[PDB]
């Protein structure tokens, strides 16, 4: 019934990974031993959409988790969680990425992909109904850059049918660690816009700025913004898994949220967030939800949606709420902010509302974004790209593993194929 | 004698049949384990076995799992029988196309398979009665499959159809245009009589009649299915004036294409003003001649009426009536076309309307539901095929229709039929 | 039968409103809630609902939510239907334009359909009474808004109003005047009784025959309510000489332009005095010709009379009132017209006038309410237009009109028509 | 419903801001944590008109908060109520205005203003029918002066049909703490000629003669003048959050009170004003509260009255009090002293009523003024910056912003501009 497979890929991906299993757990009620302890028959009856069924009654995640070093699997393998996942699923290289996006797809994880291809299989074959896969992946760096999106055509090109649904944290100049994460991420994006039904574009540089300027946390850590990605994440599943007034599946949110093919680059968002020490003074209210969930500082990637338009929306609810008080505020915001949203769709806000909230708050809402301001993340890669490449350098790396100059000029193109594209709706 | 096969489609009719099934159970005594403790007034609805169980006369239908696992767990999970409340795996996805040429392809020939053993338990079946959106991918594309089917297999049969339409203003998907416009060629050609239905009305007139200021889909489909047992009153109760459902079609219907009569309930009231109203037959009667009641947001004077039908049900003498609608006939504003000098069709049923005892809507001694044919209803579809023209101009979301095995000529094809239906509710009113 | 439509429009409208609900709700028995403990006398006001729920023909209406979010919540919220308690989001500023052009633009087409829903309900619908400041944006602009799609609308059907007009030194507003002029269209073209009131005037009577010192405006409301329950009685009530609502106008209006009259109400007393007066029907009767009793801030005896409509309620007998009439006649200081030599229209009803519980006003067996045609009200028309000359002449406040759509011609134009208004009261005078 | 936003600049705007926020939490009976704890339903009904309503029945303050400093903001989040704003709504710099104009117009706060602007967008989204902008800020000093007509004049460009409202304490000679006040008053009274629809002009020299004159406080502090200025800024709205016997929005005041555009430079009020120690002799009425009102003492500007007209007053009363004998108060002041308002307007008071008066006091009435005696205000500010303009003095810490000379000459001129037209009506 509708399962899905998940794959995390690189330390970013297994870590934002990581995070989401122990996320889903607590809402379906798995112990970290695999053993249901929950309250509720709603937790229970769709356990199948992101878990197994074994003996005993426990339940085992369907992820696959890829690396081509060891030392992340004994991160995971050894946390809060790691004992939870299946021992066979963990499948990994010796030598890794090197920060190289050719060393994932042509040496390293070519080697590797069909040792992961094989896995994905006996998970999609224990599946009653596949509706799609959800892999967890960075485009700076090489493993989940270059060998995620290795795995990405691997899958495509074995279900073309199914949805393949990627989140994919990415690079920004304020934030960064990696002298060549624009080339990584350059080769990266080109395969992303073919292939995937849908991307979430999430950066650091966003993340830390709701961790500073709404959360008010004095020292947000990596598992700070772990915990932001995968709320979300455990959002835009929600219509799958639990209830409610307007079911969602990921290819209701689709239909409705991509309007030409490859505009499928969308921007997430949660509501509430609070600043720890003042939730006692604010009223959790669908209007209270909405003025923060359509607010700039509140989206995941470090484009502000008033530099373009919204192609749509959809804002998944989730809680005990008025479909009138609901669709009111998705109309108000539309009309009173009609200047960023495109006026040849006559209604541009997709809505879902699921009868179980988070657990520990009274409401929530997951935003998706599709707007043309997110050609200013691929502007600003590509122009970091371009200052490095018109001098060739750190080329040596990638050309040594077999890469052609000429799949760097063809990944270029294509990212400003993809810029001009959202441009040209602005 | 005098059966109805109720069709439940997609989210939207699923989710009224949950509170049509509701309000029959309590309206023939019947528990919500199909039991009755202690006429035939329920053989309209309700199927009866030797054990002294009821079974209703109802298909629910659904592409994905989750409404109809919800009816099959909740407190009517005993009412229905197991193999008529019907699942496949994968959701429509709000594409007509999925739920017409690809997913509902699969599931068709299951859902007509109850459909015949319903109406062979029947004995003079009266027809369907069908409810869906026409918004959804399920709620446009499969019904729109399973009414082709049912108008070569049952042809006869009158097939009344309760859909909920697009509103002027809310909205809850980008593609509800697309979905709408292609539904036009079964409503059309594979229905008899189709009641439309908004959710944006009934929203507003659930502030200013029940005074609740947020109301849930419960509120909505607690109306939409006290009219539908008002239209049934008939075929189940005594009354001074019964209304066959031919009869019905016979006084509402004036031309074969014009079958799009509005719907009205009177009185919509809250337990804090119905014991201080009158409710009368004359305020009753004019409290549906009000804009402010009207459950599509249309203006009726800027329409002319062609009929109507004035379905009375408990405590009234048709001595009220016709001082009643004498009074409507008085007023300048209430327009009817020159050609029907007659104008109204009156039921009357000895039968009060059914409180549903955890409901907003108050116990009053009478209630009217007014059916309506009015040239006014061809503004809802003036909104609506002025969305569908500004997306189709860029072909906006076309890929996901042409790549679900939709010819991309159908979306003209159709654009061009609803054209065809506008035009003709302008023609007659001159 | 003998229905009428309410309007009550901003704040000055719905207060008055309040007012005369309270009366009303009092005087046919009918509790806060609507309910009725225990002959259609309640039938011209009320509507009933089968529950036993009286509810009442009235829209109240203002452009912002203050006022009637407070009939929303005091002890008449049970009332009222919920969607006949109209309002906006935005105040009209004391400015015509934002009333007239920009604001009620939005809210018009809603309150026109709650009156279309209350007309369908009446069978010979006897009018509308409409309630409202000159001095307000909405009093105003909404006003003037409204009675010109109702003069479309309901073009035969009579149409009261009850104004409460600026004072010679009394004001609330400096635009006052320019709302007031703008007015004047509306009440010569879109009405057919207009009954002028001033704030000053009442305050005046208050001090002088209640003896209260420093009143409200639940002082001012609580008198200009009874007023038209006397005007309304001879609709409600039996009596030995009653008065039709058109029978009323063929006796006050002797032109089509000259139907402005004068009101006044006798006895206005407390109860320190009521029990020493006597209170004949020959003082009640000379107490409607003192200056002190008029309700706009003019002398009658700077006028001629054209026709009086003396309305008497309570225990009352022709003999008596033609006795009356007789000594009015032969005082030299109460002038008529030489083209009317009849003078008199009278009226007389049998039921008392009803104490609010809570008023200065004291029980009596007998009223009289007088409503007078007469020229003296030109000096009202001629104190308003010389604040508006001293005004415009500046351009005063012009901008604020002018930057919400309306023409600056229009200020020359409402002031042209007002002189002509102020021209013809002179000229049939002669 | 006729919401307001709120913005407070510099140190004088977030003082008198902050005091303001603890003043109309008294009267809403919104508790320091932001928890609802008051008496009346009456209380609540309006509460969206200051407030965002939030989780557990918290209520929001929709104020923003800008300086240039971080100083200000400390002192208020850390002050008596301070806990009740939104973490995200305090938006600054770090290097201050230096008590510069151009500092806060073309460098510093034009820097911040980006910042600002996008945090007022959240606020006005979030409302339901937002009436206007209400802000607090000096006229003297660089932030409230340069940085406050700055965010005027985007926000009057962005939202140009809504009320602008600005309550602007302004230089005088005889209380002064800044060389260059008289230069950056000029500069910034340029541009609330052009853009504000009132502003209310208020004066320390005024607020110490009441201090003094009439509450006989020994040692006034600035929390004392803060009190002062806010009881008047809770007055003038008191119409769109209680009920009334005559109601008047912002707007209806406006529509009355502003005859030709550029004349909207009120002079505000307050009574019952009394010594401390005199309470209990004196009696609470209509007629003491006009005898009040109406006298040359009680206005917080430094123009008598007595040296103009006036062109029109409101007075907004609060309490259970007769409309005859406000209708007899307000006109007998204007007979009585008819040679102090303009003749060519035949009656020149507005009158407004409100059911509810301040906590603690039977009646009240806050006064506006709009006078020809404002002139005097406007022409003192004007011969102090001609007499150190004549020989240059200071301009390069403005012309070093990049300023020309020629906008100090501009300003001046635009400066006996509006002296001119309140003189005209003399
Ligand atoms: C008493 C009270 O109000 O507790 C809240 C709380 O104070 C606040 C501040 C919580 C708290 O959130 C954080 O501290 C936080 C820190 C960094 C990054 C993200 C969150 C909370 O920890 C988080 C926690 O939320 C959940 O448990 C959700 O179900 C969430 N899952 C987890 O956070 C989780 C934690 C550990 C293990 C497994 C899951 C979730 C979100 C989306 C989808 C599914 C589940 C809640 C309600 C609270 C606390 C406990 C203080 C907030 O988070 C959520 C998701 O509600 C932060 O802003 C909201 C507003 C809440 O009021
Ligand atoms: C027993 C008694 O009569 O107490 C009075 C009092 O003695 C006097 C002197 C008060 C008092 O005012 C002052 O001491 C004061 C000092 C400096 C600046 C301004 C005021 C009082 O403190 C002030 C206080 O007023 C209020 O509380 C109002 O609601 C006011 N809000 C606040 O002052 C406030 C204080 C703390 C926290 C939050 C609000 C207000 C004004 C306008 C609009 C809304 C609210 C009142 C009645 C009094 C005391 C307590 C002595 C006076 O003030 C007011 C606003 O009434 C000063 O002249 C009046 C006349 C009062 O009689
Ligand atoms: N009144 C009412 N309207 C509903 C209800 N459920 C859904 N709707 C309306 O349904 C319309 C959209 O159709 P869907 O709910 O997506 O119909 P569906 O058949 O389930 O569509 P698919 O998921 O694609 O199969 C919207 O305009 C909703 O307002 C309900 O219970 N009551
Ligand atoms: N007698 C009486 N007069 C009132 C009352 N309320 C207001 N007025 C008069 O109303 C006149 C001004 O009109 P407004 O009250 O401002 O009318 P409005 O329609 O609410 O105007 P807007 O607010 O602009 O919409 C003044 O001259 C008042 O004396 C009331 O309850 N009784
Ligand atoms: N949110 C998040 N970001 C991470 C985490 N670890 C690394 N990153 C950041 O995102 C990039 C991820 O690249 P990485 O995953 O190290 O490359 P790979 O291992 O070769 O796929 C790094 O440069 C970091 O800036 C993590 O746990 N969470
Ligand atoms: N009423 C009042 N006046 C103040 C306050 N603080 C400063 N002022 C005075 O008014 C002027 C305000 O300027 P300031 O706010 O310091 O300039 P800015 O911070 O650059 O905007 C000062 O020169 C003081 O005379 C305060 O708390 N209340
Ligand atoms: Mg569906
Ligand atoms: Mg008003």
């Amino acid at each position: 019934m509708r399962e899905i497979v998940h794959l995390q890929a690189g330390q970013c991906g297994n870590q934002i990974g990581a995070k989401f299993w122990e996320v889903i757990s607590d809402e379906h009620g798995i112990d970290p031993t695999g053993a249901y302890h929950g309250d509720s028959d709603l937790q229970l009856e769709r356990i199948n959409v992101y878990y197994n069924e074994a003996t005993g009654g426990k339940y085992v995640p369907r992820a696959v988790l890829v690396d081509l070093e060891p030392g992340t699997m004994d991160s995971v393998r050894s946390g809060p969680f790691g004992q939870i996942f299946r021992p066979d699923n963990f499948v990994f290289g010796q030598s890794g990425a090197g920060n190289n996006w050719a060393k994932g797809h042509y040496t390293e994880g070519a080697e590797l992909v069909d040792s992961v291809l094989d896995v994905v299989r006996k998970e999609a074959e224990s599946c009653d109904c596949l509706q799609g896969f959800q892999l967890t992946h960075s485009l700076g760096g090489g493993t989940g850059s270059g060998m995620g999106t290795l795995l990405i055509s691997k899958i495509r090109e074995e279900y073309p049918d199914r949805i393949m649904n990627t989140f994919s944290v990415v690079p920004s100049p304020k934030v960064s660690d990696t002298v060549v994460e624009p080339y990584n991420a350059t080769l990266s994006v080109h395969q992303l816009v073919e292939n995937t039904d849908e991307t979430y574009c999430i950066d650091n540089e966003a993340l830390y700025d709701i961790c500073f300027r709404t959360l008010k946390l004095t020292t947000p850590t990596y598992g700070d913004l772990n915990h932001l990605v995968s709320a979300t994440m455990s959002g835009v599943t929600t219509c799958l898994r639990f209830p409610g007034q307007l079911n969602a599946d990921l290819r209701k949110l689709a239909v409705n949220m991509v309007p030409f093919p490859r505009l499928h680059f969308f921007m997430p968002g949660f509501a509430p967030l609070t600043s720890r020490g003042s939730q006692q003074y604010r009223a959790l209210t669908v209007p209270e939800l909405t003025q923060q969930m359509f607010d700039a500082k509140n989206m995941m990637a470090a484009c502000d949606p008033r530099h373009g338009r919204y192609l749509t929306v959809a804002a998944i609810f989730r809680g005990r709420m008025s479909m009138k008080e609901v669709d009111e505020q998705m109309l108000n915001v539309q009309n009173k902010n009609s200047s960023y949203f495109v006026e040849w769709i006559p209604n541009n806000v997709k809505t879902a509302v699921c009868d179980i909230p988070p657990r520990g708050l009274k409401m929530s809402a997951t935003f998706i974004g599709n707007s043309t301001a997110i050609q200013e993340l691929f502007k600003r890669i590509s122009e970091q790209f371009t200052a490095m490449f018109r001098r060739k350098a750190f080329l040596h790396w990638y050309t040594g593993e077999g890469m052609d100059e000429m799949e760097f000029t063809e990944a270029e193109s294509n990212m400003n194929d993809l810029v001009s594209e959202y441009q040209q709706y602005q | 004698m005098r059966e109805c096969i109720s069709v439940h489609v997609g989210q939207a009719g699923v989710q009224i049949g949950n509170s049509c099934w509701e309000l029959y159970c309590l309206e023939h005594g019947l528990q919500p384990d199909g039991t009755m403790p202690s006429d035939s007034s329920f053989g309209t609805f309700f199927s009866e076995t030797g054990s002294g169980k009821h079974v209703p006369r109802a298909v629910f239908v659904d592409l994905e799992q989750t409404v109809i696992g919800e009816i099959r767990n909740g407190p009517y999970r005993s009412l229905f029988h197991p193999e008529q409340l019907i699942t496949g795996k994968e959701d429509a996805a709000n594409n007509y196309a999925r739920g017409h040429y690809t997913i509902g392809k699969e599931l068709i020939d299951s859902v007509l398979d109850r459909v015949r053993k319903m109406a062979d338990q029947c004995s003079g079946l009266q027809g369907f009665l069908v409810f869906h959106s026409f918004g959804g991918g399920t709620g446009s594309g499969f019904t729109s499959l399973l009414m082709e089917r049912l108008s070569v297999d049952y042809g006869k049969k009158s097939k009344l159809e309760f859909s909920v339409y697009p509103a002027p203003r809310i909205s809850t998907a980008v593609v509800e245009p697309y979905n709408s416009i292609l539904t036009t060629h079964t409503t059309l050609e594979h229905s008899d009589c189709a009641f439309m239905v908004d959710n944006e009305a009934i929203y507003d007139i659930c502030n200013r009649n029940l005074d609740i200021e947020r109301p849930s889909y419960t509120n909505l489909n607690r109306l939409i299915a006290q009219i539908v047992s008002s239209i049934t009153a008939s075929l189940r109760f005594d009354g001074a004036l019964n209304v066959d459902l031919t009869e019905f079609q016979t006084n509402l219907v004036p031309y074969p294409r014009i079958h799009f009569p509005l719907v009205t309930y009177s009185p919509i009231i809250s337990a804090e003003k119905a014991y201080h109203e009158q409710l009368s037959v004359p305020e009753i009667t004019n409290a549906c001649f009000e804009y402010s009641n009207q459950m599509v947001k249309c203006d009726p004077r800027r329409g002319k009426y062609m009929a109507c039908c004035l379905l009375y049900r408990g405590d009234v003498v048709p001595k009220d009536v016709n001082a009643a609608i004498a009074a409507i006939k008085t007023r300048r504003s209430i327009q009817f076309v020159d050609w029907c000098p007659t104008g109204f069709k009156v039921g009357i049923n000895y039968q009060p309307p059914t409180a549903v005892p955890g409901g907003d809507v108050a116990k009053v001694l009478r209630a009217v539901c007014m059916l309506s044919n009015t040239t006014a209803i061809a503004e809802a579809w003036a909104r609506l095929d002025h969305k569908f023209d500004l997306m189709y101009s860029k072909r906006a979301f076309v890929h996901w229709y042409v790549g679900e095995g939709m010819e991309e000529g159908e979306f003209s094809e159709a654009r061009e039929d609803m054209a065809a239906l506008e035009k003709d509710y302008e023609e007659v009113g001159t």
